[PDB]
């Protein structure tokens, strides 16, 4: 039994098997639960969310 | 003056005593019930120009029929090279398409027919619907709303009717071929929008037929053309009786008068069952109309998408259509001499009428009123405003006696013909309940590409003789 | 380029054709039984929810999202006028369409219009062909190139896998090509009627269990055309707020009054009932003609069965009527395929009409209506499509009864058994596993339809596009279609799919759901009330034998 | 006119909105609104104080008096709430025909019933932030002045048994029927 189908290997088996990973999670945390994909040219929006430096500063 | 103005156990008595009337009534079944057993079935053969048929549960049956009761006018779709594309089509495609619109329904064929109509019929785009008969009621009520205006014919079909109803406007209503009493009333309506000093002008319509479906008139298109930019309107025509007959190629009604679709007409909306000989409608318009209808029709969005077979067929078809056009001058010319035929009888100018177009395929006979008045006693103003007032009133029972008899001798004129000289002639069947527009029984004969001129000959004399000799 | 291009078929030996369209079975063990419920009532269903920060992340989402939408729209349009010619007056004409009716369209979906319309060629078998396009500017236009690549098929309507190009109901219509046309000659008054359709109507009348029925060539125009015939303006219809637009089209087309009652509440459908008898006619308090029941078999978005022995005796009771739509129920559902009638053994001669549709199991287009004697007869005198609308072709026909011949027994021995075995036993393997990995899955334990829940709005055009480049397709549904919080991904399983299928999609798909955070599952779902999360070997090992027991599924 | 479906704009300083007709009303309106049904749902009660908490933490950050970023919190969800709910007019989807085009959103709130505890809620909030922020500018009687005017003619007139179906025709010819 054969059928003409292509079998994509997966990643992190047979892929990658044959220091990062925090910064590639941290990233698809703070972009998958906010609102970008639906946005267009307003990638400058991360520019309003500079409150992170602001409360960087203590006394 | 103010004036001095229930108990839970006799709520019980009030659901007791509630006699709800049965779903449908059967008091009337048996008295019209002689059309189902008068319907022709063939047997075990395609639909041609010579049949076998039985009728009333296979008790009666006759061979070698000769058919004048088939819509099908160009029989192109019987050839060879037709054949061959359908056979093909379903060895790689299969029957069904399994799919809607907008998920993984679209199989690269659908695509290619919506360029070819556009570039046959000269527009810039094309909508593909499954059913001809849900085509108008699910585009008109896309672009009209609370508080628009529409202007439409006196004499339209049922399925015009069921989108004006669903459209939700004003509509009004002018003479049938009346540029006069069109023109007085489009005047009014500008007048009194102009005094209102309306913030915004609201959308406007004009609704007519190409040829009519229950009489065979044309419209008279460079009258309209004129008044509609006069005024600021947009015309609508339904093209199902008049696309492959009308015309040196058959492109429609504006090839007949030498003029350009792109500007003349703005809706058209037609049939693929007709003449080409596959199912399923088309609408034809811009750019733009298309896009909102992708997403603001429901028979479109909420349908299954149309099978592969019927429009690879289709496709051939209209390149056969481009290279040679000598299917379309047969049927010119045998439509012209049935109405001739018809037309130049001295016997039968005190019985009946004619009541269609040259350029027509189909003939129409109707009784005169002298006739129907000396025997049924009736006038067909006075079977409006019955039916009129039954409708309003919402009664369960809607039966007219002078109506019912003049169904039947039209049958026996059918039935006597076929029995004594082997020819089939229709008639037209029709829903007195549903109608809103005044209609009266007629009768029908079709023509095809396929016929003998001296074969029709000899079946017109047939037919003559027997409408005499039942009169 | 910007054309959709004409693929040429490809030559293949007849063999791998077959793999492609219909898979082979590897062991017997894989198929199931269905058994039939005689008094056990349906059990109110439960429903699992997300922590809060979901649905509030959801809320600041579309909050912004419609903020800018509405400052671009009328800056876009105050500050200049050249581009946006289509939304304004032209030489005193009014635009065909308004700009606040359209907002959604133009302003949210149009940046995720690439998940939408995609082209496909060839039989929509187990594996689906597309064409790949490439999208310019933001989902403006596209440009096609000569390339076909196979996927996974997961988003069309074939349960019982019918849509084979080889095969007894193939040969059937090129044969009945041979003998009738395609050609129709006018509709079925005038002389569209010929034996074939008498053949149909009674095989499908002695396949459903009535008397009588009729056939016709669209499934809308079988609900659209249909109320008019025996409803006026002195008539009550009471129906679900969950029904189709063909249905909710017919109705108001017919102009009877309106009133709706919540998804799966007896109590309030049976006040409604009261109320309404007791008050009679708005402003004159005239008892009513009649009333009329409006509900569905199978809702495809929830996949949720109605219960019908309540209806049955409340409209005994009451002396009502009841309206069953089948369009996903028939031919898949139950120990033969009768439908949810046989599913609740209740005797078909309660049901006043029943309704149907071709194209989700038999492979084909088209519609039936199935009543008693008179009735059918009054309505075929009484009817608009019969006299006023074509009639239905011939190889469609063929197609129909050979399908419908096959499921029945009569030719073709042991094949329709077989797929309902096949489709039972994936669809209750899918769900466990989908249950126990830690996702949510809506349904009954036995519905073709399995809706995952991806709350973020932002998370559609991810997982689509992800598993679109791992070679699966899939169908996504937000809002205004679904409610604003739940927007969800539809799973349609088929006959023609192998357990090894199911294991790639099991692997993918959790993998997947582990980069974007989607497993919140809050142990209701779990039978012994805790939190499931598992491996995906150790699911694959253990479900399969456990997928048959009846014990592990809470509804 | 066969069928006689106009809109009407008649002029006056107080008008109402006229009832609707059978056929508008009985039958046009059947279905799930989609546009007011989310009211009541899952999450929709605490996302006004999650706002007022983001606003206020917002202006915080900038480093002003508490005067001044209370005052501009307060007339900031009141301008924000108003434009949302009472300003405009219609529905962003066709509903039947356009059913809904002389309507706002609060009018459309569960089937224009008149007490409902979500709108007791939405009532109940402006007053308690009232409350809450005049501690801290009590001394200054024109921004006291200006807040209790911002609320009682925004936050508190609209949201009334009266003025319900009221249209004013100083700013513009209103439709009504
Ligand atoms: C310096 C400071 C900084 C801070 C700040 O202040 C300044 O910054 C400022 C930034 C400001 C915003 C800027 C812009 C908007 C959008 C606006 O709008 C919403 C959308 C629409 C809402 O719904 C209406 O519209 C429905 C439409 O159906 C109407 O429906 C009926 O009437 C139908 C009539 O047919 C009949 O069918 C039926 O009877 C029935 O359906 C009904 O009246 C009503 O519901 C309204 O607008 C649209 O509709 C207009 C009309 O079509 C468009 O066209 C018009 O604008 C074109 C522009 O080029 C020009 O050509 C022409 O004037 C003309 O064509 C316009 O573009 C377009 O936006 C609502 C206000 C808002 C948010 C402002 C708030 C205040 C600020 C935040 C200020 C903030 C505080
Ligand atoms: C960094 C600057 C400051 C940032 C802050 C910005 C402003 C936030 C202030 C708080 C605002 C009040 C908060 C109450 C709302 C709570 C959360 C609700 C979540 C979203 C709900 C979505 C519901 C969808 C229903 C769809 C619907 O039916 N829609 C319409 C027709 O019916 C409604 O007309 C429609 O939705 C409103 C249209 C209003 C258009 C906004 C125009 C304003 C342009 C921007 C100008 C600034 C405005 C703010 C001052
Ligand atoms: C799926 C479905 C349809 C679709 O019918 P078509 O044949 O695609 O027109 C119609 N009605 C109901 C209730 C359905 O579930």
């Amino acid at each position: 039994h054969k059928s003409s189908m292509v079998y994509i290997p997966t990643t992190k088996e047979a892929k990658r098997r044959n220091l990062n990973t925090i910064e590639e999670v941290v990233e698809k945390l703070y972009w998958t639960y906010y609102i970008h994909l639906p946005f267009y040219l307003m990638a400058s929006f991360d520019s309003f969310f500079l409150h992170v430096f602001f409360l960087t500063i203590f006394s | 003056q103010q004036k001095k103005s229930l108990s839970p156990q006799e709520i019980d008595a009030l659901i007791e005593d509630w006699e709800p009337e049965p779903l449908v009534d059967p008091s009337a079944t048996d008295e019209q019930s002689w059309r189902v057993a008068k319907t022709p079935v063939t047997m075990e053969m395609p639909i041609q120009n010579h049949i076998t048929i039985t009728r009333n549960n296979l008790q009666e049956k006759y061979t070698n029929v000769f058919n004048l009761a088939s819509n099908n006018f160009l029989q192109l779709s019987a050839t060879e090279p037709v054949k061959e594309v359908v056979k093909t089509t379903i060895k790689n495609y299969g029957v069904g398409a399994c799919g809607p619109a907008g998920f993984y329904g679209n199989q690269d064929v659908h695509y290619t027919l919506e360029y070819d109509l556009a570039q046959f019929f000269g527009t810039q785009g094309s909508v593909l619907y499954g059913q001809d008969f849900c085509a108008a009621p699910s585009v008109l009520p896309a672009f009209t709303k609370r508080g628009d205006v529409i202007v439409a014919d006196d004499q339209v079909s049922l399925p015009v009717q069921n989108a004006l109803q669903l459209s939700r406007s004003t509509v009004y209503y002018f003479n049938h071929n009346d540029m006069n009493s069109l023109e007085c009333l489009l005047n009014e309506l500008t007048e009194q929008e102009k005094l209102e000093k309306l913030p915004a002008i609201p959308r406007k319509f004009i609704v007519t037929e190409g040829i009519f479906h229950n009489s065979g008139d044309l419209a008279p298109l460079p009258e309209l053309t004129k008044l509609k930019n006069k005024y600021k309107f947009r015309l609508f025509v339904d093209e199902t009786f008049s696309i492959g007959v009308l015309g040196a190629t058959g492109r429609g009604l504006s090839e007949h008068f030498n003029m350009d679709r792109a500007t003349a007409i703005d809706i058209t909306v037609g049939s693929m069952a007709t003449a080409l000989g596959s199912t399923g409608g088309f609408v034809l318009g811009d750019s733009v109309m298309c896009l909102h209808q992708r997403i603001g029709s429901n028979a479109y969005c909420f349908s299954a998408c149309l099978p592969a077979y019927t429009v690879t067929s289709v496709s051939k078809v209209l390149k056969l259509m481009d290279s040679n056009n000598d299917a379309v001058q047969t049927l010119q010319k045998l439509s012209k001499s049935l109405h001739d035929s018809f037309a130049s009888d001295d016997s039968l100018r005190s019985y009946v009428i004619v009541t269609s177009s040259p350029v027509s395929a189909v003939l129409h006979l109707q009784l005169t009123p002298a006739y129907r008045s000396r025997k049924f006693g009736y006038t067909c103003e006075q079977l409006f405003e019955t039916m009129s007032a039954l409708q309003k009133k919402s009664q369960t029972n809607k039966f007219i006696e002078p109506y019912e008899e003049e169904e039947k001798f039209l049958q026996s004129i059918v039935d006597h013909a076929l029995i004594n000289y082997n020819v089939l002639i229709t008639r037209n069947t029709i829903v007195l309940k549903q109608e809103t527009l005044p209609i009266v029984p007629s009768l029908k004969i079709c023509c095809n590409a396929a016929m003998s001129p001296e074969e029709l000959k000899n079946a017109c004399e047939s037919v003559k003789q027997s409408i005499l000799a039942c009169c | 380029y910007t054309r959709v291009p004409l693929c040429e078929p490809e030559e293949l030996p007849d063999d791998i054709q077959k793999e492609n369209e219909y898979g082979t079975l590897d062991s017997p063990g894989h198929l199931y039984q269905v058994k039939s419920r005689h008094g056990k009532p349906l059990p109110e269903p439960v429903v699992d929810t997300p922590p809060y920060y979901i649905s509030l992340l959801t809320y600041l989402n579309y909050l912004i999202l419609i903020i800018l939408g509405h400052v671009h729209d009328f800056l876009g349009m105050t500050f200049q006028k050249n581009k946006h010619l289509d939304l304004l007056e032209h030489d005193g004409l009014a635009p065909w369409f308004s700009n606040f009716e359209s907002f959604y369209v133009r302003r949210i979906k149009m940046r995720i219009d690439d998940c939408f319309s995609r082209p496909t060629t060839g039989v929509p078998g187990r594996f689906i062909r597309c064409i790949d396009r490439i999208s310019h500017n933001i989902n403006e236009y596209f440009t096609y190139s000569g390339a076909v690549y196979p996927c996974m098929n997961l988003s069309s309507y074939n349960y019982l896998g019918f849509a084979q190009s080889k095969g007894q109901c193939t040969d059937a219509a090129l044969e009945s090509v041979d003998k009738y046309s395609i050609q129709s000659g006018g509709p079925r008054a005038q002389i569209g009627t010929t034996d074939l359709h008498i053949k149909a109507e009674k095989l499908v009348a002695r396949f459903i269990g009535k008397e009588d029925a009729l056939v016709f060539s669209m499934g809308y125009g079988t609900n659209a055309n249909l109320f008019n015939a025996f409803l006026d303006k002195k008539c009550l219809v009471i129906s679900d707020e969950l029904n189709h637009t063909s249905i909710r089209t017919g109705v108001r087309l017919s102009g009877a009054a309106v009133r709706t009652f919540k998804h799966g509440d007896m109590v309030g459908l049976e006040k409604l009932i009261r109320e309404q008898i007791v008050l009679g006619q708005p402003k004159t308090n005239r008892p009513w003609k009649k009333i009329l029941i409006c509900a569905e078999g199978l809702f495809s978005m929830e996949g949720t069965l109605c219960n019908l022995p309540k209806l049955v005796e409340l409209k005994k009771k009451y002396k009502c009527y009841l309206f069953i739509d089948e369009a996903h129920s028939i031919g898949a559902m139950g120990p033969t395929g009768r439908g949810v009638c046989e599913i609740f053994g209740v005797d078909p001669k309660d049901v006043d009409i029943l309704m149907g549709t071709f194209t989700k199991s038999f492979g084909a287009a088209g519609g039936y209506i199935a009543a008693d004697q008179w009735i059918i007869d009054r309505l075929r005198l009484d009817l608009t499509t019969v006299s006023y609308s074509e009639s239905m072709p011939a190889p469609v026909l063929a197609q129909t009864i050979s399908s419908l011949q096959t499921i029945s027994g009569e030719i073709c021995p042991g094949q329709g058994t077989e797929r309902l075995q096949r489709i039972a036993f994936n669809s209750r393997y899918l769900r466990l596993a989908l249950q126990r990995l830690g996702f949510i899955v809506y349904g009954v334990a036995d519905s073709p339809v399995i809706p995952l829940l991806l709350y973020c709005p932002s998370k559609m055009p991810a997982f689509s596009r992800m598993m679109l480049q791992r070679r699966i397709a899939v169908v996504v549904v937000a809002y205004p279609a679904t409610p604003l919080i739940e927007s969800r991904v539809r799973f349609c399983m088929s006959a023609s799919l192998t357990k090894e299928d199911i294991d790639y999609l099991l692997r993918h798909v959790s993998e997947v759901g582990d980069k974007l955070n989607l497993k919140s599952n809050s142990g209701k779902s779990s039978y012994d009330g805790k939190r499931q999360r598992w491996d995906i070997e150790e699911v694959i090992r253990r479900t399969p034998e456990d997928c048959k027991d009846d014990k592990y599924f809470v509804n | 006119p066969v069928t006689d479906h106009r809109r009407r704009r008649a002029a006056a300083v107080i008008s109402h909105v006229e009832q609707e007709t059978f056929e508008d009303e009985n039958d046009q309106q059947m279905l799930p609104n989609m546009n007011a049904t989310w009211v009541d749902q899952r999450g929709a009660w605490l996302i006004h104080i999650v706002v007022i908490v983001l606003l206020r933490l917002f202006y915080s950050l900038f480093g002003s008096t508490p005067k001044w970023t209370w005052t501009l919190t307060n007339m900031t969800y009141i301008i924000g709430f108003y434009i949302m709910f009472h300003l405009v007019k219609g529905t962003p989807f066709d509903f039947n025909g356009g059913a809904y085009d002389n309507l706002t959103m609060w009018e459309q709130i569960n089937d224009e019933t008149l007490y409902t505890p979500t709108r007791k809620f939405l009532l109940i909030v402006p007053i308690v932030l009232f409350l809450i922020s005049n501690q801290y500018y009590r001394n200054d009687m024109t921004l006291f002045l200006s807040n209790l005017a911002v609320t009682v003619l925004i936050g508190v007139v609209p949201k009334l048994g009266i003025t319900h179906r009221l249209r004013i025709s100083i700013p513009g010819i209103t439709g009504r029927a």
